[PDB]
């Protein structure tokens, strides 16, 4: 999920968009 | 873990900006 | 409008704190 | 929506809890 | 400036990119 | 004007996220 | 890395307040 | 509108920065 | 109070020090 | 430490919310 | 203080409320 | 840069001012 993926290394806004509804 | 707590606070604000009208679910687990 | 945009930014941070480990659902849809 | 419900007047802790998963 | 352009009305993340250097 | 001050704070955080490694310039002038 | 990323978000907010009308350039590197 | 709430939110973060190790007091009076 | 003094006209960081301990 | 500085920034925003009308004192010592 | 108490393990809202006036 | 200088050890307000335009 978002934590395991984005708190470990920087997520771009494109990568974050994956978590949008 | 507090580090994760702080990371999450920032993730939530980025999602708010990136998702816009679509909105989002923040499911830590 | 900008005011609602600024308000929403704070609402998500309040929900983050209030909800804790449960997580939350944010939708600006009227 | 939540902006309509919580941006004109401040929402209580109970009202914000409505949006928790 | 960015204040006049983005505080009077909302700016998309695409419009904010104009201020990246 | 406090409303502009508050708006500006959010603008800076939006710029930080959108611009990333590129950085940004904030000249309210 | 993420720690630097989090720190940077707080740094730009501080610069916003400290620099005021002077403005600032944010260059992550 | 929730302007006073928003204002206080930013005042608190500015006091935190300005006051350093002395800390501060926030009373919405 | 700080809200009365600082939520209409911007308080300088100098002025804000009045609220430090 | 900077981690402590960062943690504190979030703690005061959480106190601002939880304390509401009661207000709070932030005394890092 | 609150730093020593809440910057390693996450403090609940009740634990934070102990620092309110 | 400012990251290298201020994310390892805390920078005072005066030191941050070093980075204003
Ligand atoms: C914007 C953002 C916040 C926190 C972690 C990330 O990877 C990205
Ligand atoms: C911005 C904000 C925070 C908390 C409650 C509200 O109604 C609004
Ligand atoms: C993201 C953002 C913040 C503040 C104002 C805007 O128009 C846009
Ligand atoms: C406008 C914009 C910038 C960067 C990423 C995005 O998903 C959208
Ligand atoms: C720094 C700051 C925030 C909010 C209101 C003010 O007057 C000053
Ligand atoms: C809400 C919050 C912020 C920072 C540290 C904590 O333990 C709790
Ligand atoms: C105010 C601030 C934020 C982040 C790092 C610093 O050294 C100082
Ligand atoms: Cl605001
Ligand atoms: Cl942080
Ligand atoms: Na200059
Ligand atoms: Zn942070
Ligand atoms: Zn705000």
């Amino acid at each position: 999920g978002i934590v395991e993926q984005c708190c470990t290394s920087i997520c771009s806004l494109y990568q974050l968009e994956n978590y949008c509804n | 873990f507090v580090n994760q707590h702080l990371c999450g606070s920032h993730l939530v604000e980025a999602l708010y900006l990136v998702c816009g009208e679509r909105g989002f679910f923040y499911t830590p687990k």
